[PDB]
């Protein structure tokens, strides 16, 4: 009865503080991955566009 | 007006018992030592299950 009362505690600790650490992390890293992803594919659709072009020329 | 009287003094007296309770760190449960006859303890029960 004295010993599942901090057991709680602590694996509500844990939880909060590793998901919002996780969450922050995600978060700044998914920044840049998905600047990285989106730039990558507009220069490829530039690609595309450059084709299209030509042909119409 | 006299029943009104009494709801109102029996939810201060529940206000009252409220205030003794244990101030857990986390525990939304709470978790109350009581001084309680032996002899009823059969009826206490039936009622907490009510």
């Amino acid at each position: 009865s004295q010993t599942q009362g901090i057991q709680q505690l602590l694996q509500a600790e844990k939880r909060a503080a590793e998901k919002v650490a996780d969450a922050r992390k995600r978060k700044a890293r998914r920044l840049k991955q998905a600047k990285e992803e989106a730039q990558m594919e507009v220069e490829q659709y530039r690609r595309e566009r450059e084709q299209e072009f030509q042909s119409k020329q | 007006i006299r029943v009104w009287f009494i709801k109102v003094r029996k939810m201060k007296a529940i206000y009252h018992t409220l205030n003794l309770c244990n101030i857990d760190v986390t525990q939304k449960c709470l978790i109350a030592e009581v001084w309680c006859p032996v002899t009823d303890l059969d009826s206490i029960q039936f009622a907490l299950r009510r």
